[PDB]
This record gives structure tokens, sequence and C-alpha cells, in this order.
RNA sequence: GCCGUCGCUGGCAGUCGGCAGAGCGAGAAAGAGAGUGGCGCGGACGCUACGCCGCGACGAGUAGGAGGGCCGCUGCGGUGAGCCUUGAAGCCUAGGGCGCGGGCCCGGGUGGAGCCGCCGCAGGUGCAGAUCUUGGUGGUAGUAGCAAAUAUUCAAACGAG
RNA sequence: UGGAAUGCGAGUGCCUAGUGGGCCACUUUUGGUAAGCAGAACUGGCGCUGCGGGAUGAACCGAACGCCGGGUUAAGGCGCC
């Protein structure tokens, strides 16, 4: 007998996409090869994000892509997101962008192209940037989901700003006892 | 579908996933929200603060149409008109400002979140926030109150 | 019994609700019946406007 | 009937399954709970930091010039050692050629 | 004089007896089909010495000789002549078994064609 | 030695062939680099990439969780130019086998009219128990027993008795 | 000169079942004449666990378990069984 624990032997991590999409799996075949046969860590990161689930691939808005592609030294670099590029109506002017994405919404496509930009697919990124050179890999906000408002210390604990689960919002819905000192206590 | 669910995997396993000791009994703890001020108090206090008690005034015969007031922030203001409306106004030299009628778009109050483009505009609305009025005035616009 | 975090729910199923379940399997049949009566009414009152 | 009352038996075994972890440490600790009067001034100190921005630029550039100026003005066995040298893929590259030339 | 396979390695079986179910010798209502004993006190489940044995992945067969017939081939059920021709290019590793519900008339053709293609048939002499 | 699990988030798209040139496992970064001046017609296998291959460690399990089932049952959409009176289902079998197993294949017999594989869909889908339901059958067992109220016998007849 | 040794990849988040009768031993220890009694601390067990030894045995001693061949052992043994 060997003195060892086995509860952590199996690592919980995706080796492939749960999706049965045949176009996504053709891109995984592509980047499985590039990640294996090139020393480029960029390929490994993209291969990993192709396995990732829907909530681990948040959409990247147009306004946020412009901000991150406007930092100094990022001129003529292709912005890359393994996800969806959504349009942002709060933007007034779109610059000339070169972007690679899994999906670009219909209105984001017109605005990027109308500014003189180029929209790639990941099979076109490989031919243009086999090792990922001259790229800017970008991610959407992962905690930008309604669930993360409900996580943390339970709402009924001191200095807990977690959001409760209420069927309705209003004066009659979880506001008397425990939420104001006038009714029992507050914390 | 039933073929993908636990029951098919729990065939032959005596207790069916509920244990040999505690068993699956009918209603231990009570039905529904029983015990909220009692044997279930920690769960309610921990996760539903405010649940018990009363706060604030009653209102009989509430009519939610009377308080109808959709709001729009300034950062979405120019989406209510066409794209050519903004560019034509931006490039024109006479200085004419376009009229944006938020009530026609279905909004009543205008709110101040956001920054406007450097472009005069005339905004019609039932209500304005203080900061919305100043931001509209900072670009050379004018606020118009409708009823 | 409540279990960890969740919503407090009050389903209104404390009466004999199964004695008063209204299904909608006759919905296509109603749509055909109402349509067949609009047409038969339009023919009857023609050339007066079918809408009314 | 009567039952057992209390025990901590088996409890340290449970606590150590996922380890008794020490509290997490971050380089910046929150200012919660510090003296309100002290904190009020620390916010006033931070608020007006930009007043002396130009002086810092002047002093920093002055210091850099002086710092650069001074710097610019300022600036086992013989057999086993020989063999370890020859076996070195780079250093012994020419020593190895001499043996090969000698051998032929 | 029968067709021979490309190789005939020794077939090693870890176990040749069947795993008979617990207490299935004592009752007729208990069939010998294996059922994993799950009673609390069950001494077979606890692997007491001298008791009925339990199947576990350790008894698994060598992958190289798994599903291999004693002749060295591997069977493949066929229902007609057309299904038989899939074994044209693997006639040295896979033999043909004709399904039970193929009439005596059709067995003659499947057996006749298999001989032409050098495919071995496990049950060629049936329904004559 | 073999089986599986886990790890290396390991290797393989280079099957780059006569429009040829076979290598990149080796102690120690980065090119089997490119140029400018001083006869035969030949060469195994592979790669369902959800595939295939290598190396190392590991393997107890109630309650309980999860995965994988080319495990099994009934029906529905597709498909198998599927099977079948030259014999379906079902059933039986000291016949031959396969799989760790759930199970399955084939042979022989009986049977007499329908049935199955594969990709998907669906579920009233898997029994040893519940003093479980209904039906059937045992040992007990040719056993307990055919004992309350006094009682029968002779001859003949019919009749197979 | 990543400022003791040694070993080891870590951090983090959601959802979550069963459990919430325990019992035993070395040592410490309360009540009790004591109890295979009742009640605590520490660690380890049995419970959930087979296997060699203690003839037999939940807990003792050795040792923890995929299916095998060879070798060698532990605790225990070597008149015969
Ligand atoms: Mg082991
Ligand atoms: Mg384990
Ligand atoms: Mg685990
Ligand atoms: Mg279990
Ligand atoms: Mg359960
Ligand atoms: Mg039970
Ligand atoms: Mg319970
Ligand atoms: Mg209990
Ligand atoms: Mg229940
Ligand atoms: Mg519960
Ligand atoms: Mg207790
Ligand atoms: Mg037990
Ligand atoms: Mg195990
Ligand atoms: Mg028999
Ligand atoms: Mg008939
Ligand atoms: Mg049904
Ligand atoms: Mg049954
Ligand atoms: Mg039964
Ligand atoms: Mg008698
Ligand atoms: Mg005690
Ligand atoms: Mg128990
Ligand atoms: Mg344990
Ligand atoms: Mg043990
Ligand atoms: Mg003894
Ligand atoms: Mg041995
Ligand atoms: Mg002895």
């Amino acid at each position: 007998g060997v003195d060892i624990r086995h509860n952590k032997d199996r690592k919980v991590r995706r080796k492939e996409p749960k999706s049965q999409d045949i176009y996504l799996r053709l891109l995984v075949k592509l980047y499985r090869f590039l990640a294996r046969r090139t020393n480029s860590t960029f390929n490994q990161v993209v291969l990993k994000r192709l396995f990732m689930s829907r909530t681990n691939r948040p959409p990247l808005s147009l306004s946020r892509m412009i901000r991150k592609m406007k930092l100094p030294g990022r001129e003529n670099k292709t912005a890359v997101v393994v996800g969806t590029v959504t349009d942002d109506v709060r933007v007034q002017e779109v610059p000339k962008l070169k972007v690679c994405a899994l999906r670009v919404t219909s209105r984001a496509r017109s605005r990027i192209l109308k500014a003189g930009g180029k929209i790639l697919t990941f099979d076109q990124l490989a031919l243009d940037s086999p090792k990922g050179r001259g790229t800017v890999l970008l991610s959407g906000p992962r905690k930008g989901r309604e669930v993360y408002r409900h996580f943390g210390k339970a709402p009924g604990t001191p200095h807990s700003h977690t959001k409760p689960y209420v069927r309705s919002k209003g004066r009659k819905f979880e506001r008397a006892r425990g939420r104001r000192a006038s009714r029992g206590y507050k914390n | 579908p039933s073929r993908l669910r636990k029951t098919r995997k729990l065939r032959g396993h005596v207790s069916h996933g509920h244990g040999r000791i505690g068993k699956h009994r009918k209603h231990p703890g009570g039905r529904g929200n029983a015990g909220g001020m009692h044997h279930h108090r920690i769960n309610f206090d921990k996760y539903h603060p405010g649940y018990f008690g009363k706060v604030g005034m009653r209102h009989y015969h509430l009519k939610r149409n009377q308080s109808f007031c959709p709001t729009v922030n300034l950062d979405k203001l120019w989406t209510l008109v066409s794209e050519q409306t903004r560019v034509n106004a931006a490039k024109n030299k006479t200085g004419a400002a376009p009229i944006i009628d938020v009530v026609r778009s279905g909004y009543y109050k205008v709110l101040g979140k956001g920054k406007l483009p450097k472009q005069p505009v005339i905004v019609k609305a039932k209500f304005f926030s203080r900061r919305a009025e100043e931001k509209i005035k900072g670009v050379g616009g004018a606020c118009v109150l409708v009823a | 019994a409540p279990s960890r975090n969740g919503m407090i729910l009050k389903p209104h199923f404390h009466k004999d609700w199964q004695r008063r379940v209204a299904t909608w399997f006759n919905q296509p049949a109603r749509k055909i019946r109402r349509r067949k009566a609009r047409q038969a009414r339009a023919r009857r009152i023609a050339p007066r406007p079918a809408a009314g | 009937a009567k039952s057992k009352n209390h025990t901590t038996h088996n409890q340290s075994r449970k606590w150590h399954r996922n380890g008794i972890k020490k509290p997490r440490s971050q380089r910046y600790e929150s200012l919660k709970g510090v003296d309100p009067k002290f904190l009020r001034n620390m916010r006033f100190a931070k608020k007006h930091n930009k007043k002396g921005l130009k002086k810092m630029q002047a002093n920093n550039a002055k210091a850099m010039a002086a710092r650069a100026e001074a710097i610019k003005a300022l600036v086992v066995s013989r057999k086993l050692h020989r063999l370890a040298y020859i076996a070195h893929p780079k250093l012994g590259r020419r020593a190895r050629a001499r043996i090969a030339r000698g051998l032929r | 004089a029968a067709l021979r396979p490309l190789v005939k390695p020794k077939i090693v079986k870890k176990r040749t007896k069947k795993f008979i179910r617990h207490q299935s010798d004592r009752y007729v209502k208990i069939k010998r089909n294996w059922r994993k004993p799950r009673g609390i006190d069950n001494r077979v489940r606890r692997r007491f010495k001298g008791q009925i044995l339990m199947p576990n992945i350790g008894y698994g067969s060598n992958k190289k000789t798994k599903h291999m017939l004693p002749s060295g081939f591997r069977k493949f059920l066929v229902h007609n002549v057309k299904e038989l021709e899939v074994l044209l290019m693997c006639n040295k590793s896979y033999c043909a078994e004709i399904a039970h519900n193929v009439s005596s008339k059709n067995r003659k053709a499947i057996v006749e064609r298999a001989a032409q293609l050098a495919i071995r048939v496990t049950n060629p002499n049936a329904r004559l």
C-alpha cells in the first residue's frame, strides 16, 4: 500500500467543446494542430477557449474593443476574441479595425466594415497569423452576468451586498426584519 | 426525456439515492414555507433578510398606468432618430439643430447617464433630470417640455 | 424544507386544481371554426365590407 | 432515551481534509475600521496630490540627469579542466578539430 | 484445410468460468445472470474468502486477442451476399457468420460467394 | 505479464516520391537556410483525428455523487434495394462460441406469420424480497380423519357389478 | 548570493447528495464498590474492509485489496492434526 489520496487525481477541465457544432470542431481540428506543432502559446490559449462554454465566452461589445485597441502601441494589430462581437449603440465613431471573432452581430458587421475595417474568421486568422503574431487577444467581461450579483456572502450577513432571490421587488418583499434596525435588526 | 435521468441509473440500488438511515419520508420539516420563525429560522434569516414584518404605507386601488414614466439616458439619445439625421446635422453649416422627440420613441423622462456628441440638438420630453438638462445645454442644445 | 440559497415560492396549488384544468387541444379547431364563420359571414353580407 | 452529549472526536480529521488554510494575504489591505479623523485627512492628502505634479516632474528629471551623469563618468584537476573544456560543444569546437586533424 | 488467419497468437483467458450470481444455485427464481450484490451484510460483496467471486475490470482480456475466435478470426454477422462483400479486404482477420433467420435457399449463395472471395464462414454446413 | 483509471492538458495532418530524396531523441536557445562579392518507373501499414500511438504512476469501499455502456425492453421519424411459408416471433437444448459484466451470436429441435440492425426521438422501460397483487403447484400426506343419540342378520330378485 | 532544512504545482467559483443514533483501544480523565456501566480529551480504528496471525471473535497484532507467474517477507509460527 501507498499512502496517497486519490480525490484530486482526475483534473476537471475541458479537452474539447461540449458543442456538437461541426464548424466549431473543424476549427478545433485546425488549432489542435497549430497548438501542437508550433511553439506559440497564443495558439494554446485560443485552442482552450474554443472548448469553453457559453458563459466562459462572454460577448465583447464594440465600445470595449475600441477602448482596448486604442491603447498605445496597438496600431495595425488584429483584435481577436473567441466569442461574439456585439454592437454598442453608445459609440458614435468606429475607427478602422481588423478583428477576428467567432460571431459578429449583423449591426456590428455593418459598422466595422463601413469604417474600413476587416472581419476575419478563425480559419483566416491561421493563414494570416499562424503563430498569432501581431494580435491582440481580447475577452468579454466574465462577471458581467446577472448570476454573479447573487454570489458571495449570504444576503443576511454583515456587510453582505449580495443580491437576494425575490419573486417580486417592492416595499412588501423582504425589507422589514433584518434589513432595517426599526424591525428587529440590521446587519 | 426519461432515458437520460437518474432513475434509470438508480435501478437495483435499494434506497434510490435517499439513504438507508434517513430514508425518503413524506414531509419532514413541514410543507411549503413552514417553520420560517422556527426550526427553519436560520435559512430565512440567512438568505431572506427583511422577509417578516411590515414597512411603509398601503395604497388601495393602485393603478400602475398613473406612474408610467419610461426613461432614456443621454447616451442612447441619438438612437431615437436616424443615422443620417445626426451626420447631416453634424456637417451642415447653417447651425440648425434636429428635434429629437423622446415621447414619440416611447419615453417620458430624459436622464443624464452618458456623454453627448459635440452637436446641438433640440430635445422634447415631459421630464428632464437636472444633469440631463446641463449636458444637453453643454453641447448647445435646448430642452423642450411637452405634456 | 428550504435548502441553501433560493427563492421563497408560494404556488397556488392548494385547491383541487386538477378538477379545473383547461387544455387547449381544441385550439386549431377553434381557429378553423372562427375562420369558417368569417368567410360565411363575408359571403352573406357581400359586397358590404367584411370587417364591419 | 439518553444519547451522547458532545464530542470533537473526528473533527480535526475533517478540518484537515481540505487543509486549515491561513487567511489570504494581499499587498493592499482595506482601510476599513481605521480612525475616521485620520482617514479624513488621508483623503485630503490624496485629493490634492496633483498640486505638486509639476514639481515632481522637475525634480525627477533633474535627478535622472545627475544619476546618468555620474554613471557615465564612472564607466579539480588541470586534466579534468582541459577535458571539460574540449567536451564543451562551443568552446571545444576548435580543440576538437585539432584532434581530428591530428588523427588523420 | 480451412482458411487460416494472418496471425494465430495464443489466446490467454484470465478466467474461463462464468460469473454465476449469488444464491442463484439456491433458487430457481434467481437466474445466473450476474447481479452486483448490494446487501449490507452480503459476504460476497465484502469479498470474503471462499465465496462466489465478483467481476471486475482486472479480468479484462488482452486487447490483441479480444473477441477473437479459437480459429484466430473475428466474426461478423451477415444477412445477404451484399453484406458479405464488406469482408473482401479483411478476409485474413474477419470471418463471416450467417444470421440464424436466413433461409436455406439464401445460405447456399452466401456460402458459395464466400468461398469465391476466400472469406471463412463459421456456420457453412447449416440448413442443408 | 495482462486489464482499466489518471497524468504527461504527451506524439501523429510529413502518406511533403522520379515536379523523389526518406533525418529533427538529443546533455546544455536559435537554419539539415537562400543566394552576392573577394539500364529499371519501384518504394509495407497507417488517419472511423469522437481516430491511432507512446511513456509513467496508480486500483478497498457502505451512505452518496458522476461517467461510460456495440447492455436490455416497448413504440415513433429515417435508413438497411434489411430478414422471412426454401419458415417470423415465441419456446426448448449434457451443441459451438464471444464479452470483466450487463448480455449477445451461431448450431439442432418445436413453432406457424411476422421480425430485426444502424442514426435519432419517446417512455406506463429492467425485481428476490414489500405478513407485495393475481393465478398455479408442493412437502406435510395416502397423514388428521370419515367415533354424539343401543343394531343388525338370513334368503331371494333385478343387475356387469 | 529569491536570504534555514525537507517535501510538494497551485489558486479560485458555482451547484450539490448522504449524514446530523455511533461504538472500540493506548494514554489522560469525571461519577460510581464496580460493570461488557455512564460521561469527556488526544490520536488511531471498527462503522464502510477484505486479507496473514490471535483455534474461534466488528475493534487485538501484521498488513490494507485490479487479474496472474516467480522471489521475499511481517506479525506469528515449525511433535501430529
Ligand atoms: Mg495497490
Ligand atoms: Mg478511493
Ligand atoms: Mg473527486
Ligand atoms: Mg452504492
Ligand atoms: Mg441523492
Ligand atoms: Mg429504506
Ligand atoms: Mg432525513
Ligand atoms: Mg436519525
Ligand atoms: Mg420528498
Ligand atoms: Mg434536504
Ligand atoms: Mg446525537
Ligand atoms: Mg455492516
Ligand atoms: Mg474502486
Ligand atoms: Mg437444462
Ligand atoms: Mg394461422
Ligand atoms: Mg407505453
Ligand atoms: Mg416482473
Ligand atoms: Mg416476482
Ligand atoms: Mg388414518
Ligand atoms: Mg463508554
Ligand atoms: Mg450505519
Ligand atoms: Mg475510511
Ligand atoms: Mg481493516
Ligand atoms: Mg485464543
Ligand atoms: Mg506470491
Ligand atoms: Mg498452528
